[PDB]
């Protein structure tokens, strides 16, 4: 089984360049598709982007134009990063797997397992 | 009173039982030998053998089972993690079917492409990723036709000379090679090979198309239209040659050489005229240019039917005689049984 | 976000509505308080694998259904429906349940 | 198929035809592992299995220097 | 008084003694039967299923130790004396390395060569040269990378049509394909598929080039430059196409025909107008021309697992109870010497 | 009289015959066991040895025999029905031999197609037709080699600049490539890879031809000839590049670029002028344009002779020795019958 | 081999070679079976011959659908 | 990468590429034998090491057709 | 072995579009060649035609332009079809095996086996 | 069609001529009435398989023989020779043997 | 191991062509490199030249337009061929292996091993 | 040829000297008369296989050097150095050994 974990510096200041890395463990990057998705404190949950297998990429398109994502499979981790942070982007921030499979009605696309998480800060 | 006869009587039959018991010691230490050897090392070899056999019978099945992981392995290896087309241990029929259906096409597309699937795989082709653990990860690339049933034809050209004088005048289309018409415009492949045709159907490459206007149809009719440049080259030297035709052939003939129309085992069937000719695959079978012959068809040969060695079984199992052992065995403890009543009844009777 | 109150042992169920037509591409999320969210259906129709049967989903189209049929104190959450007939991937705003 | 001459240029066009054009790619991704295998203790030093798994590991590693996996 | 009992006693215990004697060369033929069977028509059914496992083993082994020649004379044999590649077979990694070490170049070049050992492969290919006894001698062709990192870019184009009172003038460049940038001169590509991608470095092919002018560049600023003929095609009827570019697309929207990009799986996102317009991978998905529909990107579709079949072993050893036995045999022994000891003392006694 | 102390030796003698009994009863017990796990267990353990190497036997045995049609089948697998080449499984020397011996030519294209078998076996290819129950069915389709023996010659050119008053005019050949003489015409093939050379032979490719005028030979001669119009490319823009030659190599070295003439180990052997200058690979080694250096000939590098592992047979055959059981058995046959004899005499007496 | 180098033209020319050109095609057919094989009934169930063909037997039926013939 | 629209000839120019151009050619030589293999002669009729042994020498022998030198 | 047989409407109309089918069992019409010979009441053999496994067809200079000959390997049968028939055109219909193999001689051709026929009557 | 008579036990020559050589591209058939005919002789010299050994083949070039050496009442039949040398394959006109 | 024997005329007439044979047993010809080596009555070593088993030549600068080298592999020879033999040219031939291999230091090559040799002579 | 005395047990240190420095492309043979020489040392470090320990190589660049610690009456041969840097291969002019 696929169990994932996400690390970071935990405080930003503004107008950096936010990273975060998903470590995959218990299979290979390659194998699947991979998501991150941001939940504000009180708030619901926001789809940010999916990466492939290929490399290509789909971002959210109110966030392509600060976020890139890319795949490491020596490490076999998934690394996010937003820049030019402002306080509205403090959130805590989830990596999940993309399943694409064959289901009775057809192709379906759902987000299992999902990472534990991790809280990001902006401030000054 | 020969009472001293019996007191020798039982002493003899003391020393036959001394007798017995000895032979029997021998036995039993005769059959604690062939007991010892048996249990330690017939079981021994025996068991030996048994792992033996174990490990061949998981070798053949470890292959027999991971038989599509080393085939796509083997691939990989052969072309350095590329291969040539979707082989059938890359994707199973039932799998590129299933990805047929789900593409982004019509019914029609569909249809076709599950028709075709052989110049589905043969169009499309898998590169290796990478390796992790005992695994393999691989991405398989199908292609997806999206155009079909539109009118394709085929243009072939001979040189076209014209004397004058001894002054020649050649001319020879530059048109020549595979037309399908698109929406927009006809897509144009000036090689042969760029498309292939299987049925009435032509599967053509993309990266070989040169898409041109629907005006390039009028080349067909009158060779010098103003409405479209037809793209010809002119020469002054003439050219003697055959060009094969998908149905026939056009044979030029020029200047000093003989050209003339054969059929093989009986050989010439009438000399060619000079200039342009069509002859049609049921006319003849061969064209022969000065002393080069040039086939219009394929030559069907011989018809080979090979089949295999046959392999039989070698089983031949061992049956041991049991009921000659147990009758005996029987008989011997029948007979222990028997002494022991007499010696019984001996004991009985020897009272008053 | 909308707010739900409901007793143990009382049938639960939750409505949410696409703007267009997406046939059975939804899912369905359970998410606990200083948790991560846990797939509970897809397909708008699937069970996923280790989720209790009493969940159930419903619904082509417009219109989907998530009902609980026997309520349970574990039961309480957080519950999001996501559609994935096209990207930008978009959740649900959310139906909160709290204890009677 | 039907073929014409075309004497007026020494050409022929054999029409007849049915167009198949491809417009896309479509991808899969596959995984394929090697069953499990057991020891077998009861051998003397050179396994066959066991020469057998030594030699699909050593492939898989040469294999590893192939791939797209930088 | 009963010297006539005591006579019948002995009869009766004689003809007991001679009975159990008459069993026990019964049992003695019945174990002499046992031993010839188990010595010969046993023994021999042992021997055969050893020299049959030994033959398995050494087919097996001989396949198994013999395998790189053995996948060499099959790759040999299936491509008819020629091998496509430099397979892992006809070459392991290590030779590979140490062959790239020994090439006459610099330490950037031979760097790069071992960071893209698979292109080297698959540019390199193997020959056969000849069968002397038992083996197979070939040579393996490698390729040297001299020239690293410098500038390459690519060049697609589409019509570019323009309407005056209905009268159509379309143009075409004809520079497509792929450049790099070379010491005196620039290399020309005509067709895409002569370099090779992988990451960021082009890998070209040596016999499809066309060495050019460095000066080709300007072609991207002014094509109406007259310090250098662009390559450039007129017309007159308007084309409609779409050209896939790297990271987009350019359309051509002419007369009468509709294009529109959208996505897969919903219709129309916008309708694009006359002419050319670029479209970035980004912006959407397809492209569609009257009713054909082109794909901007790879469609990723499904995503599959397959684990084969375990393999378990079948070793079922055999045993023998091996103690009953010994306390049977232990008291057969000791109670024969019993049965002698006694006997001895009833002879002694005897007097 | 002395008979009363013969009861009780009587007694214990027929109790020592009874307890001797019972010992032989379980000495015979001890054999019923041993019998009876030596006919079932052994045999049983046996019998299932010699079926599962008989179906190690047969599956070893199917794949040696059908070898030819599994690697055919192996063949059309990977290749989607249809093989690159005629492979040595899809038809056996013998088989192409007699083939060509039926081809409707004459005896000098035979005997040469007989010579280059090897050729025409990487100029054929195969296809799969169909499968009829376990049965599959396939063409292969050999090349005809009509004209032989005529002759052919291959062009290469390199840019010829001039320069006067600082402006340079470059002239290029466009005849590039392989050219051999027919009937009627002389064939032209523009790619070096059209023509396959082995040997002094050189095979080429149909597809690529292009037939043009016996009086293109006059291009060799006179580029300025008015008997023919040679194909030639002008340009403005200098451009440096070494055009590789079958035997040697032409350099071309204008305005600034440092072209020299040099060997792999000692380095520089001489400087080259600006213009062309042909090198012959008999000359030296490389040839350095700026920073890039370019090899005349192929490298020869290291040779290797790898063995194989040795397989060992590990027959190990099974004895046992029945000398010493032989002895006891006899040992034993002869004292039962002496027992037997001597109680005889005892029951004899008593008359 | 004679090579001439053409200072005219800033070129060479290599000549010395004999042609072999391609006239026409030559076809056969060819027919492959495997030999007969008999059931070995000692073993019920898991024969390693057994699996085999049926291994054989499937790869034939996948090989059916890339045939040239429907 | 960095791709740039040239809307003034309807084309686009994609830079950020680094080349690897071939210079020569590098050559090695091998020789692979067959290891050596032994009688197993308590066998009655053919061997499947005897048989494997044969296989592997007309499998030669119908290479040594194909080879470069003649 | 290969046996074969001819199955055919009997009675066909002047003018119409005769069409025979001969039926392969025991073996695979893309293994061998196969031909078609009528014999008119009281007369000889007249060869008609050969198709090949690639499907190329010889035809009878006297019935070229009136005869086509395919092969349909889902059913494993040989078509014949003769247009415009007349009374001329009345005959007995084979079927049979073109064998091409090596002989002490070269490279021959025979007939064998051949089909029992079936009688075709034209009339109005 | 020529006939010919003889009796049991005789032996009977029947020749066919070719109008041009064709070495040995010649067969032999045997048809008897209401079936099909049975090839008995390929390439002029070769004895199909199931033939009675009485029958032979002979000749080269342009005269070819078929030759009986002992007739049994099962040989009455009608019997054409055709050439293989080339298309249009060419049957004879039939020998008929008749009994006498 | 291989070894290597040579045999020639022994005695050649001036403006002739000298024509030596090296035959190899033990190996063949293809696995390796061989060169000739002559060593003059009371002088020292003369490198001739060396060939490869792709059919390469390198010949030694002082006996390039006069020598020619080659591979038979039907009977597993080596040839040398001098043209234009003068009394200059009497000296006894030697064939030998060119081995190349890694050494600790790198990829060098020798000679080893060598035929034992064969005098020709030249004169009127 | 430069020529050198010396007595059974002696050491012999037998030296020649490059033109340009050639590294480690050096080679040592021994010929005996009527014989063909014998490769000693390769790469100008390596000692042969066969040859005795007796002989050792030493130098890099432009000097290089060949010692007999302990002389035997076999050693008495000619002995040269033969530089494999580059082609054409050159032999060194020989140093006959000869005995006191
Ligand atoms: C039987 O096994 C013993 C050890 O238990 C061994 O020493 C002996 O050599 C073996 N005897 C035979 C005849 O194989
Ligand atoms: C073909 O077109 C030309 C140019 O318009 C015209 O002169 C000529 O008559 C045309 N040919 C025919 C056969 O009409
Ligand atoms: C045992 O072997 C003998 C030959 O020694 C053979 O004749 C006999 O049939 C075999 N007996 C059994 C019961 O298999
Ligand atoms: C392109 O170059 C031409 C020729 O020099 C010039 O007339 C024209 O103005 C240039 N175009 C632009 C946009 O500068
Ligand atoms: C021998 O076979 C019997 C058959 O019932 C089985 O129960 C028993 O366990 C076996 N004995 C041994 C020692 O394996
Ligand atoms: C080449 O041909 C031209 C044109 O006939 C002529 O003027 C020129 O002198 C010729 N050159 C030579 C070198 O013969
Ligand atoms: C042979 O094979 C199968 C599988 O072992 C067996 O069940 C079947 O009865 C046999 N079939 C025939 C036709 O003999
Ligand atoms: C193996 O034995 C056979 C006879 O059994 C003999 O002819 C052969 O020479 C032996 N093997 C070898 C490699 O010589």
């Amino acid at each position: 089984q696929v169990q994932l974990q996400e690390s970071g510096p935990g405080l930003v200041k503004p107008s950096e360049t936010l990273s975060l890395t998903c470590t995959v463990s218990g299979g290979s990057i390659s194998s699947y598709y991979w998501s991150w998705i941001r939940q504000p404190a009180g708030k619901g949950l926001e789809w940010i982007g999916r990466i492939y297998t290929s490399g290509n990429t789909n971002y959210n398109p109110s966030l392509k134009s600060r976020v890139t994502m890319s795949l490491d499979t020596s490490k076999n981790q998934v690394s996010l990063k937003l820049s030019s942070v402002t306080a509205a982007d403090t959130a805590v921030y989830y990596c999940a797997r993309s399943r694409v499979a064959t289901t009775p009605v057809g192709l379906r696309d759902w987000l299992d397992p999902w990472g534990q998480g991790t809280l990001v800060t902006v401030s000054s | 009173s020969e009472v001293n006869a019996i007191k020798g009587a039982l002493k003899t039959t003391n020393e036959a039982v001394s007798t017995l018991g000895n032979g029997v010691r021998v036995l039993a230490t005769a059959v604690r030998e062939l007991k010892e050897f048996v249990s330690k090392n017939l079981t021994s070899a025996i068991n030996k053998n048994k792992c033996d056999i174990a490990d061949l019978k998981m070798a053949v099945s470890f292959s027999q089972f991971n038989r599509r992981f080393l085939n796509v392995v083997r691939q990989f290896s052969d072309n350095a993690g590329i291969t040539p087309a979707i082989s059938l241990d890359l994707m199973t029929d039932a799998e590129l079917a299933r990805a047929v259906s789900y593409m982004p096409t019509s019914a029609g597309q569909i249809k076709l492409m599950l028709e075709n699937r052989a110049m589905v795989r043969r169009k499309g082709f898998g590169i290796l990723i990478g390796v992790y653990g005992s695994s393999v990860i691989y991405m398989v690339q199908l292609p997806i036709f999206g155009v079909i049933d539109t009118p394709c034809w085929i243009i072939k050209a001979a040189p076209s000379c014209s004397e004058k004088d001894g002054n020649y005048a050649c001319l020879l289309r530059e048109d020549q090679g595979w037309y399908c018409k698109n929406a927009g415009s006809t897509v144009y492949y000036p090689n042969e090979k760029d498309c292939e045709t299987r049925g009435d159907h032509v599967f053509c490459d993309t990266a070989a198309g040169i898409n041109v206007a629907e005006q390039s149809r009028e080349c067909n009719i009158n060779i010098s239209t103003t409405n479209y440049p037809c793209k010809v080259s002119t020469g002054r030297h003439p050219i003697s040659m055959v060009a094969l035709s998908p149905l026939g052939a056009l044979v030029a003939c020029y200047k000093g050489v003989s050209c003339s129309i054969g059929s093989n085992r009986v050989g010439i069937i009438k000399q060619l005229p000079k200039g342009c000719s069509y002859i049609t695959n049921q006319d003849a079978d061969t064209v022969t240019i000065d002393n080069t012959v040039y086939q219009l068809s394929k030559v069907e040969g011989e018809q080979h039917v090979i089949k295999g060695r046959p392999v039989s079984s070698s089983f031949d199992p061992i049956r041991f005689p049991e009921d000659q052992f147990n009758v005996a065995l029987d008989q011997v403890f029948e007979s222990i049984e028997n002494s022991q009543a007499l010696v019984d009844q001996s004991n009985k009777i020897l009272n008053s | 976000t909308p707010s739900l109150s409901a007793s143990v042992g009382d049938r639960v169920t939750i409505t949410c509505r696409a703007s267009q037509s997406i046939s059975s591409y939804l899912n369905w999320y359970q998410q606990k308080p200083g948790k991560a969210p846990k797939l509970l259906i897809y397909a708008a129709s699937s069970l996923q694998s280790g989720v209790p049967s009493r969940f159930s989903g419903s619904g082509s189209g417009t219109d989907f259904t998530l009902t609980i049929s026997s309520l349970q104190p574990e039961d309480f959450a957080t519950y999001y429906c996501q559609q994935s007939y096209s990207t930008p991937l978009f959740f649900g705003q959310g139906t909160k349940l709290e204890i009677k």
